[PDB]
């Protein structure tokens, strides 16, 4: 029962750090240590996610996703987590009032991504 | 965009709908496919998760 | 997200309001007692914020702003904190109206650029070729210091030093090339420009040292004269080849970096260098390593094989001036066409408290003169530039449209905090004095001129620019997380 | 001297913040529950403030002031309270700066007098434009307040009722309307299309015994219809001591019979000489009491309250006869006629008493299918009658709805730089306080208050000086002058005077003293 | 000494409430009585009477205010502020070892020397550089200055002077001049009435008759109810006869007709009573030109007896013909959507009525009380010819003379008299703070010219500045300044003489 909340709602909090940092006018985040004198201010999404220790075991899946995106091109890494967070946010309504098999929802994305490209 | 006018977009400076061809604001097409392909593969694994197995710390 | 921002604004407003009471010489001083038992007392905002050990992450940004305030303008470290807190106090009602911080942040940068052109139109155009306003600028700035009659003697010394290195398009000039060497003894009346270079220490006081040499070469050498350290003739043989390789390049000035590891020059090597009249100056600080590599155009030499003639400078005459408790060595005519001549002035005095405050007083005098190098002109202080900007923004605020129209109204209200604090710290009524200044504004404009109180334009310009980006970066952080 | 000035601002702001969302036609309603168990919902701030029972000494000034505002204007309920809270918020910032509170109170008085003279130059004339344009303002006066209700469909019928009612009760000399001369009466049942404009008192009566006719005979070409009201306790021979009257047996049937009826035969002759058609009393009548008056065609009325007798004597020009001996026909009132007209399907069978001549009083007749619709229509008609009085008393008017507050703001703020001293900042805070109303109307309309306020200020300066307000209800476009939407100037002038008077009484009280409850 | 210190804070708490109420421009205090009636006034008498403080020393300051209001009537606010100020000055003297007995002894010698200086500053002037009419007119504009009525004060002075001259100058009282508030209308249109007027709360029918033009109406007081209506009692009368049901409704009209007939033979054209008059009689009185008004307050009926010399009789039998009275002219105004009844031209009237008009009821309430301060100045001008310069003039010099006389006095009495002289600075302080002026700057600037030898320098209440109140036309009677020092010292001596406070519950 809590596995779906940590994989959906718990994954949103990870994407909320990179949510407001998207765009040139986007906001910034703060990375603070115990000594607090080593901190820094930057809008980089890949640095914030890797620096903050994540006790959420489901949050480590999105870590390897950003590493694959950085190999292709060094731009748009932040937008990958933000777009993936919106799909997981709407997944809550896909359970309660929907009751639809998750693989059938994924197969629907392949038909939608084919027309989007 | 629903009926005609498929080239319209949102202007951040004027806060209204303007022609993107006249303003000259464009984004790379390779970036669009890279994000959709990465989000489709990332969400494919997460939606199939019915339980969470914590990884062993190295 | 407002719980993170509002908690940081209130925490930063209490710090800005506390430093606000310290504005001016009559302001309220703040005391900080360190855990070790040390207690400091002063009105400097940069010293208070540095020793306060603020644990608030956003509030620590004022230290970097105050550091750049003294490094660029050289004045207004307390005023820039007050202006920063003034915008944060007015931003509390902005969030209650549903205004997004992007419009709040973008309006501060747009208003800072327009406020510069307003001050330039009201400022008087002056040039650096006239020495009348340059001498009176440094003389009146020293009225806040113990020195009074000697302030007029040091005024032309600071003017002639800046005008030579200012040129025209050089704009910002590095202040690290200006080093004031203080030593007990002497007096203020004795001053020497010595444009070549000035060291921080004396020369060898042992027997046999010439201490004076003409037509010598100066260079940085990190080597040290020591016996073998993994019998009398064995140690002299090892030191013979050391002085022989130096004679190959005809280097009569040896500068050894100060290190507690080993000694500097052995006593046996003093008799060898006495025949060749090679002057040696030891106890060279680590900070002077980079200083000597700029004006002299030399390079630090780590080993004996790296020592070459092409890396050696030129010194016309090197002598040790005889003085009580001083013994200062001067160098003249470095003959360096590419690098500009450095400015180093020796400060002398009987009491230790003299040469200390005198060195700090001359730093603020050189910054005010340097403000005229980047942008010429000056604006009299005392709340004149703060009120003059609010007078022009009254009719301009009606010409705007949308959310930004209300920001121009609150921006002029936050600028009135600076002249209000100046009236409170003097014991006079806050509002009563401000109303008298705006009443005569219909006739008088800049009128303080008869009181010989002048302020550079860069201080008022940088205070608005730094405070604009400061508050802009505060609203950018909507969350604080632990990352280690 | 320390926490009193800070607490009075926060206490008055929290109370005033309740009705800020209900200002304007788009302002949301509220659910009020009476202690008797009845639920009332209305948009009028006078009902909301009157139902408030609280021990806070600061909020008590809002209830005492709202009582006098209903009679003078009636539209200054929500508007003045919101405007008064703006003067207190601007004064709170001056307290921390060291400004004396009386200087803040005296600064608002001098700033309000200068703003009145500015609107005197920009106001427009009604009667000078045309005569019929004035009547068009009376027809659309009640349409604005009733536009948010189902009544807005039949509004064209209720528009002509207030035109003839005010002219009769108000004379062009004093140009004043009395609240006691307007009878507001309504009942549950029926519809709103049966409402008629009556020139006199209603006085619902069933005509007692059904044999009495529903119409009054002219009585051989007599002048008008004369009535007789008696407040005397007309009743049996009750002495001050004994009483104790009982019938022993049948032998007393004829003994006490002829001894009684022979009395009234003397007093009935004096009534026929005066010609009074109907007799009205405060209490009820017996069954056989009206039978002898039936042969003479003299109906009688019973069960009439004391307050209802006021509108009967003023409209019909009648009086209450002290004694029948010296009663003459000179001062007896004469009306057109008295007839019974059934209203809808209601079995009460009400009646209508007309006049045909100009009286000093009128009676409002309002009906509805719901108890709430009747109460909402009576209060909306009260404010509509006061606007007509303000238009006649002052011909010069200005355009409200956000256009007046912006004009008064730019006038005081411009003159603030010309007036030096302490009053320089008193004019700036007063100009910023006037901007609260157009921003409140902009917030109540679902629009950006700052983005809209900057638009109204730009159109009145770079283009030309005019009146453009904020639209709470969806309209075609801006520039209400094209839609002929007018507001009374003296009505808006009375609001800004009571707002400054209320703001002073709050600042002039630095102490709060109250005892306990035992 | 612990209870003595507790009594010090009790006097400051009562004094703090009366500080903002000192002066014409001073602030008003709000007090909520247990009756749940809102009362707002700046007069210290009424303020202290509604507090009912159980503390014995705080009640002493309330009791001494009633004595100031009885024998004099002016200065009830300043007498408590001055009395309580000595509690704060004597607070540090107790901790230093100085007993309060020598402190109370120094006040008797300081006040004795202060009263002698009051008579020296009081100069009797009547016809010198002043006329008869302009004497009382210039005094009314002093209390009306710095007010909302300053623009209309030109018309208000004429009505204020005529109110005092309409009565005998030997006996004058503020309660004899009636004032009725008229809601609505212009302020400059108010007029003065020689007779008595009431509110006319009667809302019932019978209008359009009894015109405002009368010739010589006869006034007769009324005690019982003239109407036949019985509100309380009743009776049960029932008959079983069919034809008698008509005659059993027909009776009671004849009962009071016997006593009502005697009223017509009298011919009284004015009917007034403390009870509501029934609507039955409102017609026939118009035929005889008789006027009747019901629902009249009891306080307004006492002025009718003192006007035409009437008398209250229980019944209509024994009423004597000489009890009637008449006025010269009658007037009735409908301004304000309400009819107002007033009498005019009564030569025997011992009272008058002044009507006030304004835009709101709360606005007139501030105008009515601002006039009461001007009436006391006009009333006491003719009563007492000895006046002293007020507005800071006299208050500062009394403190100055005590500084020089203390130099020749040796012992503890030197610092005690100097403390009493310093305690006199609270009076001008609160006057400046309540008027908005800075009390710190004026205190230093006023002492400049105060040492030049002129004792008449006051404080200007309009524009902040130092100067003489002689040009400001600020006058105060000498009886107030003399009795203020005696009442404040006597009340202070009673509090400092009680070390232990004992309160037994019962």
């Amino acid at each position: 029962e809590n596995a779906r909340l940590s994989a959906f709602v718990g994954a949103i909090a990870v994407g909320d750090l990179v949510k407001s940092t998207l765009g040139p006018k986007g906001m910034d985040k703060l990375l603070q240590s115990a000594s607090s004198n080593t901190c820094m201010v930057t809008n980089d999404g890949a640095t914030i996610l890797k620096s903050i220790p994540l006790d959420n075991p489901a949050a480590k899946v999105l870590v390897n996703i950003s590493k694959v995106q950085d190999d292709e091109v060094g731009d748009g890494t932040t937008s990958v987590t933000v777009l993936s967070a919106e799909l997981l946010r709407e997944a809550e309504k896909l359970i309660d009032q929907s009751k639809i098999h998750p693989q059938t929802i994924i197969e629907g994305y392949r038909l939608a991504s084919a027309a989007a490209l | 965009i629903y009926n005609g006018i498929s080239t319209s977009g949102l202007d951040l400076n004027n806060g209204t709908i303007a022609d993107m061809r006249q303003l000259g604001i464009v984004e790379s097409y390779k970036l669009k496919r890279a994000v959709v392909s990465s989000a489709s593969e990332a969400a494919e694994v997460l939606l199939r998760v019915d339980n969470i197995i914590r990884a062993r710390p190295r | 997200p407002q719980e993170v921002r509002k908690a940081n604004i209130i925490a930063a407003r209490s710090v800005a309001d506390a430093i606000r009471t310290s504005l001016g010489p009559k302001g309220m001083d703040k005391m900080i007692k360190t855990s070790r038992g040390e207690i400091i007392i002063s009105n400097d905002g940069h010293t208070i914020l540095k020793q306060m050990a603020i644990l608030h992450p956003v509030a620590r940004m004022l230290v970097e702003v105050s550091a750049a305030q003294d490094s660029e303008a050289g004045d207004g470290t307390t005023s820039v904190v007050i202006l920063t807190g003034a915008l944060l106090g007015a931003a509390e009602r902005l969030l209650n109206k549903g205004i997004h911080p992007t419009i709040i942040a973008d309006s501060f940068q747009s208003a800072a650029k327009r406020s510069v052109d307003i001050l330039l139109e009201m400022c008087h155009k002056v040039s650096l070729s006239d020495r009348e306003q340059l001498v009176r600028a440094a003389s009146t700035s020293l009225s806040s210091k113990i020195v009074s009659q000697y302030s007029s003697f040091l005024a032309p010394l600071a003017v002639d030093s800046v005008l030579k290195i200012s040129d025209e398009n050089s704009k910002n000039v590095d202040l690290n090339d200006i080093r004031l060497v203080k030593k007990v003894g002497g007096t203020i009346d004795d001053t020497e420009m010595i444009d070549g270079v000035v060291l921080t220490q004396t020369a060898i006081k042992s027997a046999g040292g010439p201490t004076r040499k003409e037509k010598a070469k100066i260079g940085l050498i990190q080597f040290q004269i020591s016996p073998p350290k993994p019998i009398l003739k064995e140690e002299r043989a090892y030191l013979l080849n050391i002085c022989k390789k130096i004679k190959k390049a005809k280097c009569n000035v040896l500068l050894i970096q100060k290190s507690i590891l080993r000694d500097a020059v052995n006593d046996l090597a003093l008799h060898f260098l006495s025949k060749l009249n090679i002057m040696v100056v030891k106890d060279i600080e680590r900070e002077e390593i980079e200083f000597l590599s700029k004006g002299l155009g030399c390079k630090p030499i780590a080993d004996i094989e790296l020592f070459t003639e092409d890396r050696l400078g030129s010194a016309d005459l090197v002598e040790e001036i005889d003085s009580d408790g001083s013994k200062i060595v001067r160098v003249t005519g470095i003959r360096n066409n590419n690098a500009r001549p450095t400015v180093s002035v020796v400060i002398r005095g009987a009491n230790n408290m003299i040469i200390d405050e005198t060195e700090r007083s001359l730093h603020d005098a050189l910054c005010v003169i340097r403000c005229l190098v980047k942008e010429r002109g000056l604006i009299a202080g005392g709340g004149a530039p703060e009120i003059e900007i609010s007078r022009r923004l009254s009719k301009e605020a009606r010409s705007m449209e949308g959310v930004q129209a209300f920001i121009w109204q609150e921006f002029a209200s936050a600028l009135e905090v600076i002249p209000t604090t100046l009236a409170e710290n003097a014991g006079l009524n806050s509002i009563k004095v401000v109303t008298e200044l705006r009443s005569k504004h219909e006739n008088g404009e800049l009128n303080t001129y008869e009181e010989h109180i002048l302020q550079p334009v860069l201080v008022s310009t940088s205070a608005i620019t730094l405070a604009s980006e400061c508050v802009k970066s505060i609203l950018r952080i909507d969350d604080i997380a632990f990352s280690r | 001297g320390l926490e009193a000035k800070k607490s009075h601002i926060l206490a008055a702001r929290s109370v005033a913040s309740i009705i800020k969302t209900s200002l304007g036609p788009r302002g949301l309603d509220k659910i009020l529950i009476s202690p008797d168990g009845e639920i009332t919902i209305t948009n009028d701030g006078a009902t909301i403030l009157s139902q408030m029972e609280l021990d806070n000494e600061i909020a008590k000034l809002l209830v005492q002031l709202s009582k006098s505002q209903d009679d003078e204007i009636g539209d200054g309920t929500t508007g003045v309270v919101v405007l008064a809270s703006a003067l207190l918020d601007q004064a709170l910032e001056l307290i921390q700066k060291g400004i004396h509170p009386i200087k803040i109170a005296n600064g608002f008085d001098e700033a309000a007098k200068l703003a009145i003279s500015k609107l005197e130059e920009t106001c427009d004339d009604i009667s000078a434009s045309n005569d019929e344009l004035f009547r068009d303002f009376l027809l659309r006066a009640a349409k604005t307040s009733l536009g948010s209700k189902i009544v807005s469909k039949d509004h064209d019928r209720f528009a002509e009722m207030a035109v003839e009612a005010v002219i009769n009760v108000m004379d062009k000399d004093r140009k004043d309307v009395d609240f006691d001369l307007i009878k507001m009466q309504g009942r549950v049942g029926g519809s709103i299309s049966d409402s008629k404009l009556i020139n006199g008192v209603i006085l619902d009566k069933d005509f007692s015994h059904p044999q009495m006719p529903k119409c009054v005979l002219p009585k051989e070409g007599s002048d008008g219809v004369k009535l007789a009201i008696l407040t005397c306790p007309f009743e049996p021979p009750k002495p001050k001591t004994k009483h104790k009257l009982d019938i022993s047996s049948v032998e007393e049937y004829q003994k006490l019979q002829t001894y009684e009826q022979d009395k009234f035969k003397e007093m009935i002759d004096d009534v026929k000489k005066a010609g009074a058609d109907v007799v009205i009393c405060q209490w009820g009548f017996d069954d056989e009491a009206n039978h002898l008056l039936l042969q003479n065609d003299l109906p009688a009325v019973r069960w009439v309250g004391g307050q209802e007798l006021e509108h009967i004597a003023i409209s019909t020009n009648g009086r209450i006869v002290p004694r029948f001996q010296d009663l003459s026909k000179d001062k007896l009132g004469t009306c057109s006629r008295i007839y019974e007209q059934e209203f809808g399907t209601t079995k009460d069978r009400m009646l209508i008493i007309e006049q045909s001549k100009e009286t000093k009083t009128v009676t409002c007749f309002v009906r509805g299918s719901n108890k709430m619709i009747v109460d909402e229509a009576e209060r909306a008609l009260h404010d509509s009658l006061c606007v007509v009085r303000n238009l006649v008393k002052d011909s010069r008017v200005v355009y409200g709805g956000g256009a007046a507050e912006v004009t008064m703001s730019l006038a005081v703020s411009e003159e603030a730089d010309k007036q030096r001293g302490i009053d320089q900042y008193a004019f700036r805070g007063f100009a910023q306080a006037l901007d609260t109303i157009p921003m409140t109307l902009a917030e109540n309309s679902g629009l950006d208050p700052i983005g809209t306020l900057s638009t109204l200020k730009s159109k009145q300066l770079k283009e030309k000086i005019s009146n453009i307000g904020v639209d709470c209800l969806g309209y075609g476009s801006n520039d209400m002058k094209e839609l002929f939407v007018v507001d009374p100037f003296i009505g808006k002038k009375q609001q800004i005077l009571l707002a400054t008077q209320l703001c002073r009484m709050i600042l002039k009280i630095d102490n709060v003293i109250i005892s306990g409850k035992d | 000494k612990g209870q003595i210190i507790s009594n010090i804070n009790a006097c400051v708490a009562v004094q703090e409430a009366l500080k903002p109420t000192l002066g014409p421009l001073g602030s008003d205090i709000l007090i909520v009585t247990s009756n749940q009636k809102t009362t707002i006034s700046n007069d210290g008498a009424t303020i202290l009477k509604l507090l009912d403080v159980v503390h014995p020393a705080a009640k002493t300051l309330v009791d001494i205010s009633r004595a100031q209001d009885a024998e004099v009537g002016d200065g009830t606010t300043s007498v408590t502020i001055l009395a309580g100020e000595l509690m704060k000055e004597a607070k540090p003297f107790l901790e230093e070892g100085i007993s309060s007995h020598l402190i109370m002894k120094g006040y008797r010698k300081a006040v004795s020397l202060a009263v002698e200086k009051i008579n020296e500053l009081a100069v009797d002037i009547t016809s010198e550089k002043s006329s008869g009419r302009e004497l009382l007119e210039r005094c009314a504009r002093t209390a009306m200055s710095s007010k909302l009525i300053h623009n209309n004060a030109d018309f208000f002075v004429k009505m204020c002077v005529d109110a005092v001259l309409s009565l005998d100058r030997n006996d004058l009282d503020d309660k004899l001049i009636g004032i009725k508030k008229i809601p609505g209308g212009a302020m400059e249109e108010s007029l003065f009435i020689n007779g008595v007027a009431f509110k006319k709360t009667f809302s019932y029918a019978g209008f359009e008759q009894q015109p405002k033009k009368f010739n010589n109406p006869k006034i007769l007081s009324l005690n019982v109810e003239l109407e036949l209506k019985a509100e309380k009692d009743n009776a049960e009368v029932r008959v079983e006869h069919v034809e008698d049901y008509q005659a059993i409704v027909d009776a009671e009209w004849q009962l009071i007709f016997e006593k009502l007939r005697q009223v017509e033979e009298t011919g009284a054209n004015i009917v007034l009573s403390k009870l509501p008059i029934g609507d039955l009689a409102t017609q026939f009185f118009a035929d005889r030109n008789i006027f009747c008004a019901g629902r009249v307050s009891a306080d307004d009926m006492n002025r009718v007896i003192q006007a035409v010399g009437g008398s209250i009789q229980s019944t209509t039998s024994d009423i004597k013909p000489e009890h009637l009275g008449t006025c010269a002219l009658f007037e009735e105004m409908q301004i304000g959507s309400e009819r107002y009844n007033l009498f005019q031209g009564c030569p025997q009237a011992k009272t008058c009525t002044l009507l006030l008009r304004g835009g709101a009821e709360q606005v007139i309430a501030e105008v009515e009380r601002s006039l009461h301060d001007a009436i006391m100045i006009v009333k006491r001008a003719l009563q007492n010819k000895l006046i002293v310069a007020g507005g800071g003039a006299t208050e500062m010099e009394v403190s100055k003379c005590l500084r020089d006389y203390s130099k020749t006095i040796a012992g503890k009495q030197q610092m005690i008299i100097n403390a009493f002289a310093k305690a006199l600075e609270v009076i001008p302080r609160q006057l400046c703070e309540n008027a908005g002026f800075d009390a710190i700057e004026i205190l230093n600037k006023l002492r400049l010219a105060h040492s030049k030898g002129e004792k008449w320098y006051g404080v200007v209440f309009e524009t902040e500045n130092i100067g003489d109140n002689f040009a400001k036309f600020v006058w105060e009677p000498a009886l107030v300044k003399i009795n203020a020092l005696n009442s404040a010292t006597e009340a202070t001596n009673l509090i400092l003489s009680v070390d232990e406070t004992i309160t037994n519950k019962g």
